[PDB]
């Protein structure tokens, strides 16, 4: 009984961990997008006057 | 001939201080102080600086 219940508990823990990893995948994605935005903002073609970087 | 010359001098000044790219005066001396910096690389510091004199 203890071993079967421990199997159940281990599966529950796997579900929890999968939830957290799925949460962090979108963190990766939006971090990539933010880096792209910064690399684009970094160039001097963009003007602070006409609100290029504020967008 | 001096009439002609004065009009051409007004034009050489006009081209200087009415030239722009994305609302950015180029041939006035704006960039001769610090310079335009282009990010030509993914990482930080991978830049090139440029300067344009008053014309």
């Amino acid at each position: 009984s203890g071993l079967n219940m421990a199997s159940k508990n281990s599966s529950d823990a796997i579900s929890l961990i999968q939830t957290a990893e799925g949460g962090l995948n979108e963190t990766h994605a939006i971090l990539q997008r933010m880096r792209e935005l910064a690399v684009q903002s970094r160039n001097d073609t963009n003007d602070e006057a006409t609100n290029d970087r504020s967008n | 001939l001096n009439d002609e010359l004065k009009q051409l001098q007004e034009e050489i000044t006009r081209i200087s201080s009415q030239m722009e790219f994305n609302n950015k005066k180029l041939l006035d001396g704006s960039q001769s102080t610090n310079g335009l910096t282009f990010q030509i690389g993914a990482n930080a510091g991978q830049t090139i600086t440029m300067k344009i004199s008053t014309m």
